[PDB]
């Protein structure tokens, strides 16, 4: 969260394992694994999304049988902002991988192109 | 001699005991891996969900030709085991199919209890593998068989349902070869009850249960019931299923599939 | 006892390798007919009947794979000019890799996808594939669906699925093309991929299919009389 | 310093950590009786039901006067803990009330978080103890308070609802004496979060939860929020409840109480 020093708030980020409907609001999203992330004390969350899968290895294509899950972020509270402070705060987004990470079956990719 | 069969809280004893055939000779157990990376404990309702769930009663007649269920389809309507299946992502379970059918010393007729792992079924129309989800899962009332094959020709209103033939068993095999599955034959001459213990068999170690069905219980009348002189006669057949060593993992929001 | 049972073990029961497919390949200009400049083949076992009924005794199985390519060719004109030797490129493609769309695309450069440049006239090529099942076994006869149409969906055409299909694209495709250029004459060639299993370990036997198959599923349409006629008390 | 508060699967950490007050100095535990006559094991979903359930968000204003919930009323609508409460006969549970309320450095105002065991309430009409079941349990949205006492005079249409007064706290005691309960004071000057751990307190060892309510969470504004110059301002207050060491016993059929 790259906002001001004075503005605070609480943001809830959740995970939903697949096989259900997509989560839309806070009432049906807090059931899964979630982190009540704060803004006052620290300014960086950490969400170790676990490895809950029926198969051992999932695929890397959009296939409906082996689906990852869902990720949703909700306002826990309204962003309390004192006066004489901008109203449009901003938030970035990162990704990583822990030490239990592995792939197999090397192949070639699709993002590059050559029309010649 | 009399079996005192108690799993969990309920109890089925008997006035006369016959047999107990374990499928493939391996009793159901938990996950026993000392070098497993998740050593934290999932939810194992091992003494709080083992009630003997009893399905609906079907009336077996003379010209009726068979019944078939799916597991774990036949528990989604009732029982707290149904609530521990919609909320969680995946699980594993071992079943105790206990089919009883009592009648007098003067009846006759032979039944057959089956347990087919990965029991597929055939369609009816010329559209291949084209079957909706509501007809794919009969739930607790179960489907039936048919004597001869009668496909669909209407191209405007799609039926999208199964139509298996009894001596083809739905899959496409002969009936006389079906005894290589784990089975038990209710011969009405001697005994009236039967039971089968099923372990968890799947390619994975653990799987979802909404989009998958492990076992399919097929009941086939090997010889039709004839009474002394009449031509219409109704005795019931009642099937009881209980989970054993069941466990789940991965909570999510509630998922309610439609059933038309 | 002196009866060697080892002739009919599981490694010897699948020891004979059979045919799985036949793939065409041609070499001419792209006309208004079917452009057979290259042909793709969906990788499956259930395209013949010698091997499908031989594998579908068994519910769950895991086994390593060995392929074999056989290449023959012909002509289309009587007193044709004597053409040269040819080079066929069998290129394997996993799922997610880009599908080639013409004779010479950038995806034919085999940037990382493993392929075999084959020379016509020499011995048949003979490659081996280890176990590529993502679960602990391959799954003959999957039951359920891939997707479940929920109650609060948009409509019924989105949540619909296909009965008994674990994956939309099962285990990738093959791709075969001629390396040489187009010619005024054309050489029709056929490719017969063979397949031999090894290291086979199976589980949970089931009775074999007897009425003939009808498509990739488990259903049936025709020839519903599997047994013949024979008198009861007569030998 | 920063609290890493993880019970079960979900996790509430913080940017700034303040306190954790255990009610009555005893951490929640199981049934520890070596000479107990039932030594068989009930259903203990101890690592499969400890999600941080979050109630609905109320908008705290200037002239708003308070909120109150009941436990285990506030979990009957949602969560699989709600399904393990209707089916079983009786249970026991320990709660983690975690009330957070964040605002800037320029606000003011003081809150008060309470936890009253056996929190009774007063009626409104002259008919004594005459209150229906729908108004007896607000569920997840929670009830409110009122500034002055305004009873009912209509004898034709019975209201049959509560009407507590805030500085009488519903029971009939002064507000200044309410701090002998376990409590925690959200002072908006320093900290923004608060938490209370509640053990199971009842006359029995174990009790039903449909017809009984152990804890009642009362939130009282000790000083009203004033901003710099304006007169209408809305900050939220969000309450989180999670069960700990919960267990149930005695399955029965499903019981659905009406809620008008
Ligand atoms: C280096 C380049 O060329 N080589 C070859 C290559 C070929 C095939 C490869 O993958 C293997 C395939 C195979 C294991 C197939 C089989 N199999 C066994 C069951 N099923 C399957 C399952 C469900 N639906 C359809 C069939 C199925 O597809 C990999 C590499």
């Amino acid at each position: 969260f790259c906002g001001s020093m004075m503005a605070t708030g609480k943001i809830l980020v959740a995970y939903a394992p697949p096989g259900a409907q997509p989560p839309t609001s806070r009432k049906e999203a807090m059931l899964g694994t979630h982190v009540i992330w704060d803004l006052g004390l620290q300014s960086s969350c950490t969400m170790v999304v676990p490895w809950i899968s029926n198969v051992t290895y999932r695929q890397t294509t959009q296939d409906s049988f082996t689906e990852g899950g869902y990720i949703s972020m909700f306002y826990q509270t309204r962003i309390v902002v004192p006066l004489s402070t901008p109203k449009s705060m901003s938030m970035l987004g990162f990704v990583s991988a822990c030490n239990d990470f592995s792939v197999r079956l090397l192949r070639d990719t699709t993002h590059i192109s050559q029309s010649a | 001699r009399v079996l005192q069969l108690t799993i969990g809280n309920s109890t089925i004893t008997t006035q006369e005991a016959a047999n107990s055939v374990v499928a493939y000779g391996r009793w159901p157990e938990f996950i026993r891996d000392d070098e497993a990376n998740p050593v934290d404990q999932p939810t194992e309702p091992d003494v709080a969900t083992c009630r003997f769930y009893t399905l609906d009663t079907v009336m077996w007649g003379k010209e009726s030709k068979g019944w078939w269920w799916k597991l774990p389809d036949a528990l989604r309507d009732m029982g707290l085991f149904g609530q521990n299946m919609y909320y969680h992502y995946l699980g594993r379970s071992g079943y105790t199919v206990h089919v009883q059918c009592n009648a007098s010393k003067f009846h006759q007729g032979a039944l057959g209890v089956f347990a087919i792992p990965e029991y597929c079924l055939a369609g009816d129309s010329d559209k291949q593998r084209y079957t909706s989800y509501a007809n794919a899962n009969p739930g607790e009332k179960g489907g039936k068989f048919y004597s001869q094959f009668n496909r669909d020709t209407a191209v405007t209103s799609p039926k999208r349902e199964f139509c298996p033939v009894d001596y083809l068993l739905g899959c496409g095999v002969l009936l006389g070869n079906a005894f290589v599955y784990p089975h038990q034959i209710i011969n009405l001459r001697t005994n009236n009850s039967a039971t089968i213990v099923l372990p968890y068999v799947n390619a994975m170690a653990i799987d979802s249960m909404v989009k998958h069905n492990n076992w399919g219980i097929a009941i086939l009348p090997l010889s039709p019931l004839d009474f002394a002189q009449e031509s219409s006669v109704e005795i019931p057949i009642t099937v009881t299923i209980a989970p054993m060593c069941s466990e789940f993992n991965g909570l999510r929001n509630v998922t309610a599939p439609k059933f038309q | 006892q002196r009866r060697s049972r080892s002739e009919s073990t599981i490694e010897s029961f699948f020891a004979r390798g059979a045919c799985v497919a036949i793939i065409e390949v041609d070499n001419e200009e792209p006309t208004t007919r079917a452009q057979k400049l290259f042909a793709m083949w969906r990788i499956t076992y259930k395209d013949t009947v010698q091997l499908r009924r031989k594998l579908e005794f068994f519910t769950y199985s895991r086994f390593d794979m060995e392929l074999t390519f056989v290449v023959t060719a012909n002509f289309t004109n009587t007193n044709n000019g004597h053409a040269l030797n040819q080079v066929y490129q069998i290129m394997y493609i996993p799922p997610g890799a880009p599908t080639p769309k013409s004779w010479d695309d950038y995806t034919w450069q085999t940037s990382s996808n493993p392929s075999i440049f084959y020379t016509y006239g020499a011995a048949p090529a003979r490659i081996s594939v280890p176990y590529v099942g993502l679960a602990n076994a391959y799954s003959h006869f999957y039951d359920g669906f891939a997707k479940v149409p929920l109650k609060t969906d948009a409509n019924d055409q989105i949540g619909d699925s296909l009965y008994s299909a674990m994956t939309v694209d099962d285990f990738g495709v093959l791709a075969i093309r001629v390396v040489n250029d187009h010619n005024p004459t054309k050489v029709t060639s056929k490719v017969r991929i063979y397949m031999k299993p090894k290291h086979v370990r199976v589980w949970c036997p089931r009775p074999p299919r007897a009425v003939p198959y009808y498509g990739p599923g488990v259903d049936y349409k025709d020839n519903l009389n599997p047994l013949s006629e024979k008198g009861l008390t007569t030998y």
